[PDB]
Order: structure tokens, then sequence, then C-alpha cells
């Protein structure tokens, strides 16, 4: 249980960011055709600046808690085991994918956003485990972290 | 002084406890913005350039054609590969 | 050696050259069979023949991966693997043969539903 | 032990008015807090903030004293409604800028399971007339 | 550190390759991590910290928020500076309302005006999107900013003209707030 | 009750003898005070010189959209959106 | 000089559009027509015949190695004899390029499966079978996906109402859900919005008969 | 429509009482029984147990209440996955015809007194889908609604205040009292 | 002064996304070690209970 709140801690800062844009916690309608439907609050961009300051320190706390824990570490590993072969045949992509030991990823191969401007590492695996999997994520939500480093720091003035 | 937290004791056995120096994680108001912020102006757009901008010459939607068909397209004039190979490995 | 693959089931394999080989050599001789006018077979011997003398010039398995790029031996073989069941499916199916259906009228058009001058 | 903090209870629970007057606060709130009168409300109410706690204590209500435990979530009031969800920063004492209007009502609650419910009609007078026989 | 077990390119992270070491410093190291169950100390220990951390929870209904200007929420009709319904019937907001929510009935008042008789909108079918306020050309119709309006009964949700007409006139001062703080910027 | 009596502005009463006034046997029916036919009745025409005035209703991009009238006619003349009046003479 | 308007990937355009016709002369039994569409995407217009072996060339020959199929995708146009239309969009890793290959077929023929070919499409067989009726031969396992149990009709059709025949609701009598024919509170209110003025030009003497 | 009274209203006026029923009460019997129903709401309004449906959308606020900032066991509100002990149930997301017989049988082998609250547009009148050849309009066609909590989603502050409502429903409650009428 | 969302003056210091273990307060060797040496005084004084 605990990791869950912990995070779902966080997670509502997150959601009032949603909120502080687009007037919604969730559902939005912020993305348009056009682009997004409106423009941005000013001051969002530092309330942001400080949720990701903080949100190391809260994705350690659970990290050092959970990865490691012997009950999660046999609870999760060897579970499953999905080779890469059987992945393709049978349609999969996403960390899933990627966790398999795929190199494959949208962002980097066919990418559709401002991705060009973002250097950054994707995590892989090469156990097909649901707990490498696991750390997939992990290490996943690290790396967005540092995406949003770099576009929150290059932000262009500019229409919307 | 600034924001609540517990008392120096139980602060310095909390930060022992987690092994990372510790940071305050709940939102002050001295610590977010500016909570009420001077009105904004949107900058004005390169389109909205006031001549020379006609809206047939720099239209998409009038733009896009029908789909081509690639034998007739040869009719009318390195083995290849869908694209740059990708070491997916 | 390499100690893995990278994948999991993909297991690391010795003799890489020995295997590529052979199945060039069978993939080979099943477009033998084909007819002498299917675009399938023009294409193949040439594509793995490059393949098939590639092989033999960079005895180090590395050196080979790079010189045929492509990815590397462990998936390269199935590659060829997959090829030997679609020739031997590929002369099941006759498929160098002319068009066996005429898509009729308005079949592949858009917009449809709209109205036509004679 | 208590390191400067008992001498923070003293303050609050006394200046409350004694132990029946720091009880049937806490009673009531479920809590017991110190902040200074941002502004009365025309209604009872009486609105507190002390920056000292986080946003979501930053500022908090002690309901009209008549609700003796009939507390809802409506009874805040419009003009005060933004500045309890830190949706404007000015306090109505302080922003005279907003509309003083005649028509605005005055506030009221979730009406709801009660003889003062409202309940839907139709708000289009009839469509078709009747043939009337006797003209 | 120990070394890697595949050799990785840039653009990527692999997060197991690290070697599990045969070293008796690093064997005894996990012999020992399983004989007093380090790790679960570790853990152990972060949870009775975590409790000298003070909870978030906002004390509601006394304490309450925080929202933002442009929360949707319930809707209302607003009324110019005059007192005058700004609606005109336009039914652009029914037009675009993607849950068809609202049905709208106009006709021309005795002055000649032209103004809506019946405007209903159910709250059993509208999803708070917004599409509504984003196209009235009179900005008759808002979200405004009231959520809490919760009923025993389904009836009691299908609001009809004159209910919308209480909500804005209730709701005034509010929401010419929002709009005086994102109409320049919307 | 008078609730169930009184004539919404739209022009409604439930009949005397008619079963929808069932509905209100335990709730009430809403009805507003303000009637904008009244309200606008009692704003008072402004006057001006020009020939063509205009109106927004509102002000600035808080009213409905900018409408010119003109006024040559002896008479008022209405707003189309606000219904405010105006009157040249 | 448009920013508004994008520009394409011209090179991925040469690849696909060469690599196009080598599928046509291939293939030439099955491929019936192969067009780029304007969105950079290859399509490779099959008779409904060729559908498995298109596939299986795809996914098994060097140049193509059209590994993963993304999806069924059922389309449904009546004015079209044969009707129902189905795309299998497909992926290629290695050349990291998209391809997607079409077919049609009516409400009565069957259609053969991709189940045999990639394990993926066993349950979009399914899903198409109940969104449409388009059987599948050869497939393991054709059972309903998402409609409820004992649904009568396919609703994805377009001769098909968009709130169904019947509504369910909850007997006393028979402490039992029932399934009753269609009363709807407030009919769904259509919009007529059609076009009076041709807003597109490019497209109107452009693929005729 | 009533408004709130005004500050020398509330002046006047006394304390509001704490039982709603009031302390008007004649003789022993109606002052007693008027006592243990205070006694019986009050229990059944602390402790309030949902049963956690949660089907799509709306389930995420349903678990953002539990989430520790509008903390929801605070108030004495706990998700027991069980519905043989579980009180209440808040029906959430849409309905569909699978799910109709399926969220049917769930309530009824919930026992009494049972209170549901609809959540959500969907579950209170179709919400957005309200014209789908699967969807059941509403979930009133399936079971009796107590409380109606409009959003898409609900923001969880509304959420939870339609809780407190559902506690003042049960605070109010005329079960003892007026047996002894029947 | 800012008319719309831009970064500050500066940009903005580095977002930190590294992880980072705690003080690694013991080894095989001294757990161990540590544990038998309690134990053995712990026989001694149980002897002499
Ligand atoms: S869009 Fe605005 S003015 Fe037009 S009908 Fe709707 S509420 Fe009235
Ligand atoms: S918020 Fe969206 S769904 Fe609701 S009434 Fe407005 S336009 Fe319709
Ligand atoms: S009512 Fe809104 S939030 Fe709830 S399930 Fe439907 S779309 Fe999702
Ligand atoms: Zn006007």
């Amino acid at each position: 249980l605990t990791p869950f709140f912990w995070l779902f801690e966080e997670r509502e800062k997150m959601m009032e960011f949603y909120e502080r844009v687009s007037g919604a916690r969730m559902h939005a309608a912020y993305i348009r055709p056009g682009g997004v439907s409106l423009d941005m609050p000013l001051g969002l961009m530092d309330d942001i600046y400080e949720f990701a300051s903080k949100f190391a320190e809260r994705l350690d706390e659970v990290e050092d808690v959970l990865t490691t824990n012997r009950i999660w570490v046999q609870r999760t590993e060897d579970i499953g085991i999905v080779t890469a072969e059987e992945a393709l045949n049978y349609g999969f992509s996403g960390v899933m994918l990627r966790g398999s030991g795929i190199k494959w990823d949208l962002r980097k191969q066919q990418p559709y956003d401002a991705y060009n401007l973002v250097n950054f590492d994707v995590p892989i695996g090469t156990k097909g485990d649901c707990y490498d999997r696991y750390l997939c994520r992990v290490e996943e939500m690290r790396q967005s972290l540092r995406i949003i480093d770099q576009c929150l720091n290059q932000m262009p003035a500019g229409e919307i | 002084a600034l924001r609540r937290d517990v008392s120096p004791l139980i602060q310095r056995i909390r930060a022992f406890l987690l092994g990372r120096e510790h940071n305050l994680a709940l939102r002050f108001e001295d610590g977010l913005a500016d909570r009420t912020q001077p009105q904004p102006e949107i900058p004005d757009g390169p389109s909205h350039l006031l001549s020379a901008n006609y809206y047939c010459q720099r239209d998409g939607r009038r733009e896009v054609l029908p789909p081509i068909d690639l034998v007739e397209q040869q009719k009318q004039l390195k083995l290849p590969t869908p694209g740059k190979v990708y070491a997916w490995d | 050696i390499k100690a893995s693959t990278g994948l999991t089931g993909l297991a690391v394999s010795t003799n890489p050259h020995h295997t590529l080989s052979a199945l060039y050599g069978k993939i080979l001789r099943a477009v033998s069979k084909m007819p002498q006018d299917a675009s399938y077979r023009k294409y193949t011997e040439q594509l793995v023949k490059q393949r098939a003398d590639s092989v033999a010039q960079h005895k180090d398995i590395t050196a080979l991966e790079k010189a045929v790029g492509c990815g590397q031996v462990e998936e390269l073989i199935v590659q060829a693997e997959n090829e030997l069941i679609l020739a031997r499916k590929m002369l099941g199916w006759k498929p160098w043969e002319k068009l066996v259906q005429a898509a009729p009228a308005k079949q592949w058009d858009w917009p449809p539903a709209q109205i036509m001058e004679p | 032990l208590g390191i400067n903090r008992l001498t923070k209870l003293f303050q609050m629970v006394r200046e409350a008015g004694g132990l029946k007057q720091a009880y049937l606060k806490l009673y009531r709130n479920d809590d017991l807090k110190i902040g200074t009168l941002v502004g009365i409300d025309k209604y009872g109410n009486k609105y507190f903030e002390n920056p000292y706690y986080f946003y979501g204590r930053n500022r908090w209500i002690e309901f009209a004293p008549h609700v003796n435990m009939d507390y809802d979530g409506s009874m805040i009031p419009a003009e005060w409604y933004g500045w309890m969800h830190y949706k404007t920063d000015l306090p109505p004492i302080r922003d005279g800028c907003r509309p003083k209007y005649k028509w605005i009502a005055d506030h009221s609650e979730n009406l709801s399971g009660t003889k003062e419910a409202y309940y839907p009609y139709s708000t289009t007078p009839n469509k078709v007339e009747a043939w009337e026989p006797k003209a | 550190e120990p070394k890697d077990i595949v050799e990785v390119p840039k653009g990527y992270v692999y997060v197991n390759n690290k070697e599990l070491s045969m070293e008796f410093a690093d064997i005894t190291d996990r012999a020992a991590s399983t004989m007093f169950f380090g790790e679960l100390l570790r853990g152990f220990a972060v949870t009775l910290a975590h409790i000298f951390k003070e909870p978030a929870t906002i004390n509601y209904p006394f304490e309450k928020g925080p929202l933002s200007p442009r929360f949707r929420g319930e809707h209302a009709l607003r009324r110019y500076p005059s007192g005058e319904e700004r609606c005109i019937a336009c039914k652009l907001c029914e037009a675009i309302c993607p849950a068809q929510a609202i049905t709208i009935e106009a006709e021309e008042r005795a002055d000649g005006s032209r103004r809506t008789t019946r405007y209903d909108i159910d709250m059993t079918k509208c999803i708070y999107c917004g599409f509504c306020q984003e196209a009235c050309p009179v900005d008759a119709i808002v979200e405004g900013p009231n959520f809490e309006f919760s009923t025993e009964t389904h009836e009691e949700l299908l609001y009809n003209k004159e209910k919308l007409l209480c909500n804005g006139d209730k709701w005034e001062s509010e929401i010419a707030s929002n709009l005086q703080a994102d109409h320049l910027y919307r | 009750r008078g609730d169930i009596e009184k004539v919404t502005h739209t022009g409604q009463v439930f009949d005397k003898e008619d079963y929808r006034n069932a509905r209100f046997v335990n709730a009430k029916r809403y009805v507003n005070e303000n009637w904008g036919i009244k309200l606008i009745e009692e704003v008072p025409p402004k006057e001006c010189t020009e020939r063509v005035v205009f109106c927004d209703g509102g002000d600035g991009p808080l009213g409905h959209p900018k409408v010119y009238i003109n006024l040559d006619k002896p008479g008022n003349h209405i707003c189309g959106y606000c219904g405010l009046r105006f009157v040249k003479k | 000089d448009k920013p508004t308007v994008r520009q394409p990937d011209a090179v991925a355009r040469s690849h696909l559009s060469d690599f196009g016709r080598y599928v046509a002369e291939c293939l030439p039994k099955y491929v019936q027509k192969v067009q780029l569409t304007a969105g950079d995407e290859l399509e490779v217009l099959i008779a409904p015949e060729g559908v498995v072996p298109v596939l299986q060339f795809l996914k098994d020959h060097h140049q193509a190695q059209f590994t993963n199929l993304v999806d069924i995708a059922g389309v449904d146009v009546p004015c079209r004899k044969n009707r129902f239309e189905v795309v299998y969009n497909l992926l290629s890793l290695r050349y990291n390029s998209r391809i997607r290959v079409k077919t049609y077929t009516d409400e009565l023929t069957p259609l053969d499966s991709a189940c045999e070919v990639h394990k993926a499409a066993n349950w979009y067989e399914r899903e198409i079978w109940d969104m449409y009726g388009v059987f599948f031969a050869n497939h393991p396992d054709l059972r309903r996906i998402l409609t409820d149990y004992g649904f009568e009709g396919h609703p994805q059709r377009r001769d098909f109402p968009l709130s169904g025949y019947v509504e369910l609701r909850y007997d006393d009598e028979k402490k039992r859900v029932v399934c009753e024919p269609l009363e709807l509170a407030q009919e769904f209110r259509k919009f007529d919005l059609s076009a009076p003025w041709e807003q597109f030009p490019n497209f109107r003497n452009a693929n005729p008969p | 429509q009533q408004t709130l009274p005004v500050a020398e209203v509330a002046q006047n006026l006394p304390k509001k009482g704490y039982s709603p029923f009031g302390t008007k009460q004649s003789s022993v019997a109606e002052w007693s029984l008027a006592r243990l129903d205070d006694l019986l709401n009050w229990g059944r309004k602390g402790s309030i147990w949902p049963l956690t449906f949660g089907l799509a959308c709306c389930a995420v606020e349903m678990m953002h209440i539990a989430a520790p900032r509008y903390d929801m066991d605070r108030y004495g509100v706990v998700f027991r996955a069980s519905p043989r002990q579980a009180d209440v149930i808040i029906v959430a997301g849409t309905l569909t015809n699978k799910m109709a017989p399926a969220l049917r049988k769930v309530y009824d082998q919930m026992p009494e007194p049972r209170w549901v609250i609809s959540m959500g547009s969907c579950a209170n009148g179709g919400g957005y889908y309200h014209y789908s050849y699967s969807v059941v309009r509403g979930c009133d066609r399936i079971i009796p609604v107590d409380i109606y909590v409009p959003g898409c989603p609900p923001t969880a502050e509304a959420l939870m205040y339609g809780v407190l409502q559902l506690q003042k429903k049960v605070k109010r409650m005329k079960t003892l009292q007026m047996w002894y009428r029947k | 002064p800012p008319k719309q969302d831009l970064p500050p003056p500066g940009g903005y210091k580095k977002i930190p996304f590294a992880r980072v273990p705690p003080k690694s307060y013991f080894t095989g060797f001294t757990t161990i070690g540590t544990y038998v040496v309690v134990t053995a005084v712990g026989l001694g004084i149980y002897y002499l209970t």
C-alpha cells in the first residue's frame, strides 16, 4: 500500500498543473489540431520546476524501498518470460517490447513532436521479466524528467 | 519560522532514518509563484503580418493531392529498401 | 566471444558461418526450381549471393556483422531461415503469374457515393 | 520535549476562552489552529489565513456559530469563494473592483432533499392551440 | 562497479547489464544481507522516518482548494451590467455541445428582441468540457466555479433556464473575477 | 403556494387542473425575479450626435461584438445584441 | 516559406516509391494496385485471395521484413458491390518503415485469416467478425469479443441505427434484467452539416472511372 | 429558492441542535426513541464502507479520494473489497449491457441498509455515451440511486462532498422514531 | 517584465535525475563478526544468570 499512497500524493501535484492550464483535473481538451487550445498561465513554468525538483526525492524514496525488496523481487522476477521473437509476432510495443530487449521506440525512430530537440536515452532490459520491465518503467520516469529539463529550459516565445 | 516542521530532534532522526538529506514536499505560498499575476499579452503571429499575406499562396488544405499510382507514374516516365536500415538487433 | 545476444530467447550461436553458408545454399536451390522469368527469383539470387559472398571474407564474426549490416548474426540466421520457408511456399504459391482478379469498377475509389458523368 | 511548543498550545487554548472554548472549537472543527481574521463574512462566518502552514492549510473558515454542526461545503458566499480556493489572491475586503450590481441574489446552500429543492419543468408555453367549441 | 554484460551504444541505458560479482567480499555482503535482512531494515527505517512528515490532508470543508481560474464546474447564464440576459439564442452552444446536452427554443420577446424561451442543460449528459462557453459569442453561458452541486434525485439535475439564471445571479461576482482574469488571455 | 402560481416571464403557468402541477407538491417551482424586459425598459435611451454610433454592450472583449447602429430615423434604435437603446435628437 | 504547411520527408517518399514498385512486380498475380498516399504512407491494394500470400511475403522476404501487424481495421462502404473493406497496417523494424495492405469482401463471402501468419491478429479477426460480420476462414475460434452475449447484428456497419434496436432495464416481477424495444427520452437530434460549396477542387475529377 | 439568513438573523436564532429530529419530543417513549435513532444514525453515519466498483475513467477519482490529499478514511470511510462487508456502492463509469446484470447482482448481494452514489455523468445518465447501442442510459434503470455526483469526472472535492451529503441523509433517517407511529 | 511564459534569467538549474544510495553502514565481515561477538557475550551473561 505504502508505495501507491506516497506516489498518489505527487500525482495530485501534476493533476493540479493540468488544472492550471486546461481547467479540468483530468480530461482536458488542451491539445487540439492547430496546436494547443490555449496559452499557459504565467508562473506555471516555475511551479513545474520545483515539482520536478522534488520528484527525484519522492521517486527515489519508493525506489529504494521497493526495487531491492526480496518479496517484491521474487514476487515479480522471472514471471511470464516474453522472448523477443514471440514478442514481435504477437504485435507488442512499448516498454514491454523495450524490456524484452528490442531497441525500438517511436520517439527515437519515427519522431513526431519536438523530441528532435531533446537528447536522452530510453531504458532497456534483457530478461523480459515483470521485474526488469518494472525497472524499465522506473528509469523511464527518470529519463522523462531530464526531457522536461531540456524543453522547459529552451521554451521559445511566439504564437500558440 | 518559515515552514511548519517537526521539532529539530525529530528532524535529525528523520534525516538519519531516510539516509538522504531531506527536502520538504508540502507546497507553501512562499515556495510557489506569485499567485496573482499581471495580465499577459500574447505576441502577434507571423501570418498576422499585414501585407504579402495572401491565404491562397500559403494554404495547405488546398495544396494536398489525391494518391498517385506508382505503376502509372512509371508509365508516364542497390536493391530498393523501405528506409535506412535500423539495427533493432 | 560476446557474452549475450542482448535479447531473451535469442541465444549465442557458434559456427555461424557454417550455418549461414548452409542456409544460403538451400535457398539458392529453392529459387533454382522457380521459373526463370519471376521477379522474385531475379532479385533473390543477387541479394542472397551478395550475402553469401560477403560470408567468407570476414572470418571474425564481428567483422562479418559490420560487413553485412542488417543486424547481428543471431537474428540474421533467422532472417535466412524465414526466407527458406518463403521460397518453399513461394514455389507452392505461383505468384509470378498474372492478375487473378480485376477489381470491380469503383472498388478502390475515394470518396465514395458520388454521381458521375457518363 | 516541549521545545516552545507547549507555549503555543497555551496561546491557542487560553485565548480561545478556557477549557470549554477550546474543546468546543476542537470538537466542531476536529483541529485548532492560529491565524488572523482575514475578514468577517456577511453571514457570520470568519475567515483566517496564516502563511505558517502550507497551501492546504493556508486559509480556512470558521462557519457561523448558529450552524451547530450542520456545516456544509456550499456555505461559502460568492465574493469569498475565489479567495477560499486560492483562485483570487485579492481579499474581497481589498479589491472593490468586482461588480456591485443590484439584481445579484444572496447565497444559498445545496437545497436538496427538502421542500425548498428545485425541480425542473417545461419552459415553453404549449405549442398547438385546440379549437374551442364555445367560440 | 562491476563490468557490464552487453556493450551499450548511446541513446540507450541497459538496466541489468551490471554483473553480480563473485568476489568473496561481494558474496559475503549479499549473504549477510539475507541472513539479517539489511534491505528490509533499510525499508523498515524509511517508514518509521516517514511518520515524521506532516500529512497533506486538507481539512475539508473548512480548509479546501486549490483550483485555478479556468475550472469548469456549475453552469450559469450571465447577465449584462444592466441586468439584461446576455444570451441571444445564437444556438452555437448547442451546435458544438459534444454530448448534445443543450436544448434551445427561441422566439421574439414582445420588445422584438431575439431571446430564448427554453434553455435546458442536462448535467447527466454534459461532460463539463467547456466547448459551450468557448463558442458562445457573447459569453452568455459559462462553466461557473461551483462544483458541490450534488442532488438526491436525478430529476433535480436537468436544469432549465430559470435554474441557470439563478446560478448566474448567485455566482456573478466570482464569474466576473475569472473573466477579468482570462478574457485577454483565453 | 405561490411558487406554483407565478407566471414565468416566458409565459407559463400550469393550468389549475393540470396534472403536471403535481410535481411541485414537494418541490419549489423556481421562477426568476429579474425579468430582462422590465430591466432594459428602465435603462434610459442614450443619445449621441453622429448619424452612426457603435455599441459593444459590455466592455472591450467582455461584451458582444461591436455593432454600428444608424440613428437618422426619428425613433429609438435598439442594439441587436444587448438591447441598449439609442436616440439622435 | 510557408511555416503553416508542413513539408513531408521527400527521401522517405523516394524509398517507399521505388520499393512499392518492387512489391508490385514481385507479386503480379495478387497486387491489384500500389499507390502512395500523400501522407507518405504506402498502400497495397490486393485481391481477396492473396491476403495471406502478401502478408507472408512481407513478413518474410528480406526487403520487406514487416514483422509486426499493428491491427486489422475494418471499413464499411455501401455502394461498393462487395463493400466491407479491410486494412492490414504493418510495421518493419529492420528498415523503420510502415506499410498498409488493403482488401475487400462482401457481407457473405468469407475471408482469409492471418492467424496462421501473425499470431498477433487472432483477436482482431474476432473483433471484425463481431463488429461487421466479415467471416474469416481457418480462424481457430471466431467467438465474439466486444458486444454482449446474444447480440444480434454487427453495429459498426453504416446501415445500423446508432442507438441500436433494444435496451435493457430491470424487472421486479422477474427479479431480472430484460431487453426491451428502444425508447429514448430525447431523440438523438442529428445536425445536417453538409457543404453547399465544394471546398476542394483537386479531388473533383481526379480518380474518375 | 431560499437563501441563508443574514448576520443579525443568525444572532437571534439559537443553536441548531444536533439530532436533526430536534428536542421537541412529547412523552418518554418519543424522547427515548429519538435518542436511539440518533445513536443508530451516528453509527451508520460515522462508519461507511464503499465497495469500490469503479469501472472506468471515473475510478481514478475514486482512487484519488483514497489518496492522502482529501483523505476519506479521515471521515470513517474504508474500501472493503467483499460486497457482503461493504455498506455503500459508488457506481462509477459506464454501465454497458454486459455489465448491467453484474451490477444488479452485486447490488442485491450486498446487504442493506445500502446506499448508492452515482458518480460521474456516465453513471448518472449515461453521460457522454448516452445515445449508444451498448450502454445503459443512466444507472437509474438498474438500481435505486441515492446520491448523484455530477462531473466528468467529479473533482475529488465534489465526490467526498457528496459523501458528506450521504452522511447527512444517513443522519436524518427515521426508523425507530417513526416505527413507533407504524 | 514578462508578457508570456518564458524561462527566467540564467535559465533553470538542471533538474536532478541521478539515483543516489544511502550510507552503507555495514559489510558482510562487519555484520557477521559483530553478530557473533554479541552472541558470545550473551552466552556469558546467560551463564551468570
Ligand atoms: S452560444 Fe451563447 S448566445 Fe448563443 S445560444 Fe448559446 S448561450 Fe445563447
Ligand atoms: S461543457 Fe461541453 S458537454 Fe457540457 S454543456 Fe458545455 S459544450 Fe456541452
Ligand atoms: S462520466 Fe466522465 S470521468 Fe466518468 S467515466 Fe464518463 S467520461 Fe470518464
Ligand atoms: Zn449593444
